[PDB]
């Protein structure tokens, strides 16, 4: 191997805090046409509340990038 | 008259697909259902027709849905005649389709059958099968009308195979010649529908406890191919044939042979049409289930203290144990499993995982739910290896291929797994789990099989702490014996203990001796063991949200679940990770699904809490809720700068509080007694200082 | 004497119903046969002293089953193709022969014919062969208990699951067998299994829920007459002297060395055996359930202080005990172990010692020299009479 | 696509929405990524082949959510196969 | 609204505390009793409507298929049970058994139910028409 990804749990008063509201909004975020439309969409809300770049073009980024 | 029997029930079928076989109309679907059912067909490719059973009673009284099922294999290629007559007038697709195959799937039958039930008499008749599939074999294109080739007049034969052995027509059926010289077979103008073989097991309900399941092995043909998976309980229906078997030889004997030629040798196996799997969807399950029973759920929901009235009524036969009693009513009712953005998916089950001193009753437990909670499984670990826990890995002699065993976990999909004795299996079993606990899916990489199969599985555990019985003078750490991570991934720990007392182990002997007396079973528990499993399969469905504010205090809430946990110096905990947080979520989502209601309010997060963090004088639940809310009640009328606050304000105030205590008048004057007790107890503790 | 004991059955039923008024319109009675089980005609000395001279008589066996074939069909009544003559044909066999005539149907259409048969509308019946182990009631050494393979006809089918502990009254039989099997040429020496007539279901009390059809009600008409039947001997004087003997004082110390006359004064270790002989009574609860019914004794001391021997002395005492040594036996031996048979693909048990000695008391010796990858069965069986295995192919609980 | 990636904060904005529900361990992203993504291989002739591809050991610990990040790989990347060391059977790794 | 069995206002909080009355609820108590006779019996013809609407379909369920005419009731039971109410209505063997005496009582012209050491044996099927009596509800 080349690189060893070192992880370590360590108790903390205040990142856990921060950390524990992440994981808390995460589960709740994950829980006709016009519907598929406003269902879709919505989804994409989601992929937006994390800001960055959506999934979807990430794996084609991908696909681009290693082709 | 047996050509005219079969005539007439074509005449009968052809008619009840003909009209309307649902009233319905202007709220459901329209009247006329089959002829809607083959319309939908006709756009597509769906090859075949379900129509249910029921109708068919609904149609002449059961006398043409009696007669289909007694005997049917008659029938089947009769019906499915019959039906051509039909759809050749409404949807011309059979000309169109250059292939005139039609499944005819039954589906909903009033009467499953254990697979022990199935005689000879029930031969060539119609029926339903529960049960559990297991190695499922893979697809092969299966032979049903070929075409043969005349050796000399080359003529083409719609020759129909009856899954025996070749067959082949006697004479040539161009009049040109009425040879006997074998024609030869197409594979080109021969229609094949692949059938794939699973071997199905007598599920644990049926069988009496203590004997070994039989079980079969049954053949899935037309496209309810590919709809088994091994672990997914099925209610297969279809026809209960017999194939030949050469290779049964020697023990049995007597067996004749076909000599007025060699012997034919037989044996059962079921042949299924149609597959069914199952097992806010209360828009489903409620209207499913007719007003009556909404009555029964209606009362056992809109009780007030449900939560209570079921927990001290789960083991009516073990005494007490409210802590463990809870944490299995929470087992039965999972999380909700919701998988989170596209990215990845996350747990939503309980794995409770007691840990007790000897005689504490822990596999007792056991030994009930995994006889009450459905499709469970017991096995007492030590005896059984890793390999067979998870997966298996087997060859079978139809392909000459290896495949897959489902074991105890993907037969226990969606029900408790129990397990007794952790620390007895060597860690080389212990490891199997693991996949089954977090990633909640097994993968296996054997013999040139590689798969995954996800385990939707509760686990439990049992295992007796390192010395039989742990030293309290020894620490908690070094006493488990179990690694951190399988120490982790239980969302739960009760590490039970038992110790000596009077106002207790007088009250467990006479509990004991009661039961041993039968005569004195004074046991009975609220709610039946019955009306809870309803109760539940009701409250399963509910998947509640954190909406409320609760949110903001779980997380501070957690905070303190991890400052109390004072491992070293600001080293990592023991027994609490962010996993527990995930499982505090789940506990909490479950408490709501227990008291039918969504959006958990955070005092359900106060009781997820607490059971979480576990490991004179009356009932001593009471005097504590005593305490708590005469201390709130108090704080209020600080805050609310109230003048002051009496004994027998606060006894009043109980009269507002616990109205529906009910009883008696003589209760009143008891538990107002009982208040005043309380009240002068905390007197003399030190909890409130008292005045003048 | 079966044959004309149907005969006479069928009859007097018809006498009856010409004499009570209304019952199956005298002929739906008349058209269905009647069979009889005749049982308990005189226990036989189990495997061993099976002649050859009684071939053809009415043996009475006991002892657990080992594997059940599954419910396999057997050819009653021929139902032949309809041929392009159209007008299938249906014929029985009464004989191992199945006769399929040259011509076709009622007209002679074809008179030159290939009938054919169709093998699913035909009728069957139920023949399940029934392996089976008897007691080890009086194996002397050296050969394991030996083994009878049975057959049921069709009324008896599956009322024998595995691990029961059922007992049997059928005649005897003796088939030839076949080397090459290419030529009709048999081969001497016979094979033997037992044409069973009627089976004593369990010979246990458990009663959680049924097996099979019919037959239950067998089991409900056996069940009541139970005091001579399982006592198997009762007499007054027999019982007199009983309660003679249970109005003596010294009783209890008195049957004690009753036991095991041969030992010494060591006695309550003799009242701690005999109180095991009794053990217990089985409350069977609606809600729970397995009590454990019995007891357990271990017993250590200073070496040669008699407590092998008390153990032998017992095991000889017990109509059904198992002897076994420790750190010679295996879980599997304590245990006995499950086999997929990939012959029929079925779930067989074999040689269980703790299961041979459902009912009835055991013996293990050197239990501490017991591995501890072994003594942690018991540490299941102990305490809830039931057997968890969980391997490979096959997870179940077998209860002993 | 070029639009985006032309810009400054992709090798970023990249990691961060490489997890999709993960909070902190920017570093084990920013490996996840690199070894994601991969590097151009290059056979030799001269004295052995050397490839350009990433191979990252994880030394995890209980709590941090490593194998959620190696199922959202599974997920993501074209080519995963997901295998445990339970089922190992070196026989099924490797050919056989 | 349409009968979602959810209750998330109930769990609020600790709210009952405006009727400050007086011993004035000895008076509901007093009642309370009285209702405990009516109750009681309520949920009893809970029963009689329950176990009512599970037989609307038992006469379709053993008629269906079943055409075995010495059937035990051990056998029956442990075959309605395990059968189609292993779906979203289960139900517990003894109440089987209920269900089994009920439609004997309901229709004694067919089903003639006679027992004879343990379990009560069950009559020959006839096939009559059902619901003009279930209508007696
Ligand atoms: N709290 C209790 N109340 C009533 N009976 C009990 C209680 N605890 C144990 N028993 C009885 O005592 C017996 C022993 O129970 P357990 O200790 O659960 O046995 P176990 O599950 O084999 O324990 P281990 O750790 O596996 S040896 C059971 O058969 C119970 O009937
Ligand atoms: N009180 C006694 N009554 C009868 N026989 C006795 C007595 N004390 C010793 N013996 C005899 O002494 C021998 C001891 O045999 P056992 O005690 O059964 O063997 P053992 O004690 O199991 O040996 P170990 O070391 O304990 S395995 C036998 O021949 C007994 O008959
Ligand atoms: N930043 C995070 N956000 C959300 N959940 C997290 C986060 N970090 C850890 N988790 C939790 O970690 C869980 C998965 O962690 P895992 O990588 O599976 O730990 P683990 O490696 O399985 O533990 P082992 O392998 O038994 S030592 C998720 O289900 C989350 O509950």
């Amino acid at each position: 191997f080349d690189i060893l990804c070192v992880v370590r749990d360590l108790v903390d008063e205040e990142a856990d805090e921060r950390l524990a509201t992440f994981v808390v909004d995460s589960h709740v975020r994950s829980h006709q046409l016009n519907a598929r439309q406003r269902r879709l969409q919505r989804q994409r809300k989601k992929e937006e509340e994390i800001s960055p770049i959506p999934q979807e073009l990430l794996m084609k980024y991908i696909h681009y990038a290693r082709t | 008259v047996d050509d005219v029997t079969g005539e007439k029930v074509r005449e009968a079928f052809e008619q009840f697909l003909e009209d309307f076989s649902v009233q319905s109309t202007d709220t459901g679907e329209v009247e006329k259902v089959y002829r809607a059912q083959i319309e939908f067909m006709k756009i597509y490719d769906l090859n075949t027709i379900y129509i249910d059973y029921q109708h068919l009673s609904m149609r002449e009284n059961g006398a043409l849905a009696m007669a289909i099922s007694e005997q049917y294999y008659r029938f089947l290629p009769f019906l499915q005649k019959g039906l051509r007559r039909v759809v050749r007038k409404y949807a011309p697709e059979l000309l169109n389709t250059s292939e005139r195959v039609f499944q005819i799937s039954f589906f909903n039958l009033p009467t499953v059958h254990r697979i022990r039930d199935i005689r000879s008499e029930k031969i060539g008749s119609l029926l339903s099968i529960s049960g559990t599939v297991t190695r499922t074999s893979e697809v092969r294109p299966e032979l049903y009308k070929a075409s043969f080739t005349c050796d000399m007049c080359r003529a083409i034969v719609d020759n129909v195979e009856q899954s025996f052995k070749y067959t082949e027509p006697t004479f040539c059926p161009n009049p040109s010649c009425e040879n006997r010289a074998f024609w030869t077979l197409n594979v080109t103008r021969s229609r094949f529908l692949d059938w794939q073989k699973v071997r199905i097991q007598e599920n644990a309900n049926e069988i009496p406890t203590g004997s070994m399941p039989r079980t079969l092995d049954v053949i899935l043909r037309g496209d309810s191919v590919e709809r088994a998976k091994p672990g997914d309980r099925c209610k297969f229906t279809g026809v209960e044939i017999v194939v030949p078997d050469v290779t049964q030889l020697g023990l049995p004997g007597v067996k004749p042979s076909s000599t007025l030629v060699r012997d034919l040798t037989y044996k059962i196996s079921f042949l299924a049409c149609h597959v069914i799997s199952i097992g806010r969807d209360q828009e489903v399950f409620l209207n499913s289930l007719s007003s009556d029973e909404i009555n029964e759920l209606k009362e056992m929901v809109k009780d007030e203290h449900i939560y209570d009235k079921l927990v001290r009524s789960i083991a009516p036969a073990v005494f007490g144990h409210e802590a463990v009693k809870k944490g299995i009513l929470l087992q039965m009712l999972g999380g909700v499993h919701k998988s989170t953005v596209e990215g990845i998916k996350l747990r939503g089950d309980i794995n409770i995982c007691v840990v007790g001193d000897p005689s504490t009753s822990k596999s007792q437990f056991l030994k009930y739910v995994v006889g009450f909670a459905p499709r469970s499984v017991y096995t007492s670990g030590k005896a059984s290896s890793a390999a067979g826990l998870t997966a298996a890995v087997v060859r079978d002699e139809e392909g000459g291929d290896y495949t897959i065993e489902a074991g105890a976990l993907m037969l226990a999909d969606n029900g408790i797994c129990c397990i007794d004795e952790f620390d007895k299996m060597d860690i080389s079993d212990q490891v199997a789990i693991h996949e089954a606990m977090e990633q909640q899916t097994i993968s296996i990489a054997k013999a040139g099989i590689h798969a995954t199969l996800n385990a939707r599985t509760s686990i439990l555990a049992a295992a007796n702490p390192v010395g039989g019985r742990y030293n309290r003078k020894l620490s908690l750490r070094g006493n488990l014996n179990m690694t951190a991570p399988i120490m982790s991934r239980f969302d739960l720990f009760f590490v039970i203990l038992d110790d000596c007392n009077e106002k207790i182990d007088t009250e467990l002997a006479s509990h004991i001796v009661d039961l041993h007396m039968k005569r004195d079973e004074a046991i009975e528990p609220p709610f039946s063991a019955e009306q809870l499993r309803r109760y539940i399969k009701y409250a399963r469905t509910f998947k509640p949200i954190l909406t409320k504010e609760a949110r903001s205090y779980l997380v501070e809430k957690y905070k303190e679940l991890r400052k109390d946990d004072a491992q070293g110096f600001s080293r990592s905990s023991y027994r609490i990770t962010v996993r527990q947080l995930e499982s505090m979520i789940r506990l909490s989502e479950a408490i709501a699904r227990a008291n039918c209601v969504d959006e958990i309010t955070p005092s359900f997060i106060a009781e997820a809490y607490d059971l979480l963090r576990q490991s004179t004088t009356v009932t001593y639940d009471k005097y504590v809720s005593m305490m708590n809310m005469i201390v709130r009640k108090i704080a209020e009328v600080d805050r609310e700068g109230a003048e002051e606050l009496t004994a027998v304000d606060i006894v009043d105030w109980y009269l507002l509080q616990k109205e529906n205590d009910l009883g008696s008048l003589a209760e009143y004057w008891e538990e107002r007694r009982l208040a005043f007790k309380v009240i002068k107890r905390l007197v003399k503790d030190r909890i409130l200082m008292e005045i003048h | 004497v079966i044959s004309i004991m149907d005969q006479t059955i069928k009859d007097c039923m018809v006498s009856l119903i010409v004499d009570n008024n209304l019952d199956y319109d005298l002929d739906e009675i008349e058209t269905k046969f009647y069979k009889v089980r005749p049982y308990n005609v005189g226990s036989c000395k189990g495997m061993r002293e099976l002649n050859p001279n009684d071939i053809d008589k009415l043996i009475n066996l006991k002892g657990l089953v080992l594997r059940s074939t599954p419910v396999i069909p057997d050819m009653k009544v021929a139902f032949f193709k309809c041929n392009v003559c159209d007008h299938t044909m249906a014929v029985e066999i009464d004989r191992g022969v199945i006769q399929e005539p040259a011509r076709c149907e009622r007209i002679d259409c074809n008179e030159p014919n290939s009938m054919s048969l169709i093998h699913n509308r035909c009728s069957f019946a139920d023949k399940q062969v029934i392996k089976l182990q008897e007691t080890p009631d009086f194996v002397p050494d050296g050969q394991t208990p030996h083994s009878i393979s049975l057959c049921v006809y069709d009324e008896l089918v599956d009322s024998c699951r595995a691990g029961d502990r059922i007992e049997v009254t059928g005649t005897f039989r003796s088939i030839p067998i076949r080397a090459n099997s290419r030529q009709r040429v048999l081969k001497s020496l016979y094979k033997t299994y037992v044409d069973v007539v009627h089976v004593k279901k369990v010979s246990d009390k458990r009663l959680d829920v049924d097996t099979s059809t019919i037959e239950q009600e067998l089991m409900q008409n056996k069940v009541d007459h139970n005091e001579v039947e399982e006592v198997r001997q009762i007499t007054d004087q027999d019982l007199a002297k009983i309660r003679e003997v249970a109005a003596r004082e010294d009783l209890y110390s008195l049957l004690a060395r009753s036991i095991a006359p041969s030992i010494y004064e060591l006695e309550d270790v003799k009242k701690g055996i005999l109180l095991q002989l009794f053990g217990g009574t089985n409350k069977t609860f609606t809600k729970g359930g397995r009590y454990r019914g019995d007891i357990n004794i271990l017993l250590c001391g200073d070496p040669s202080t008699s407590k092998s021997q008390i153990l032998q002395y017992v095991h000889k005492i017990t109509p059904r005990g198992v002897y076994t040594s420790g750190k010679g036996s295996s879980a599997v031996g304590l245990t006995a172990y499950i086999t997929r048979d990939v012959d029929t693909k079925q779930l067989v048990l074999e040689s269980g010692a703790l299961v041979l000695s459902d009912g009835g008391v055991c013996c293990i010796d050197e239990f501490d020299k017991m591995s501890d990858s072994t003594r942690s069965v018991l540490h299941e069986v102990m305490e809830q009479q039931t057997i968890s295995i969980a391997k490979a192919g096959i997870i179940t609980t077998l209860n002993a | 696509f070029r639009k985006i990636s032309r810009d400054r904060g992709i090798i970023d904005k990249i990691i961060s929405s490489m997890a999709p529900s993960i909070y902190g361990h920017r570093d084990i992203k920013t490996a996840v990524a690199c070894s994601l993504f991969g590097g151009v291989p290059k056979n030799v002739n001269g004295k052995h082949s050397i490839r350009g591809d990433i191979n990252v050991l994880l030394l995890g610990d209980p709590g941090t959510a490593k194998s959620q990040i190696l199922k959202y790989v599974e997920k993501t990347a074209h080519r995963a196969v997901f295998a445990t060391g339970q089922g190992a059977s070196a026989v099924g790794l490797t050919a056989s | 609204n349409s009968r979602y069995l959810a209750n998330s206002k109930e769990n609020f909080m600790y709210k009952e505390k405006m009727p400050d009355s007086q011993a004035n609820l000895m008076d509901r108590l007093r009642e309370r009793e009285r209702r405990s006779a009516a109750l009681l019996s309520q949920r009893q013809k809970r029963y009689q409507q329950f176990l009512a609407m599970k037989m609307t379909q038992v006469f379709d369920i053993l008629f269906s298929l079943t055409r075995g005419q010495p059937y035990t009731e051990t056998y029956l039971s442990s075959l309605i049970v395990d059968s189609l109410q292993d779906s979203n209505n289960p139900i517990g063997t003894k109440e089987a058994s209920e269900i089994l005496a009920g439609l004997q009582g309901i229709l004694p012209m067919d089903i003639s139910v006679h027992q004879v050491d343990g379990g009560l044996k069950v009559y020959r099927w006839n096939s009559l028409d059902k619901n003009r009596f279930s209508k007696l509800l």
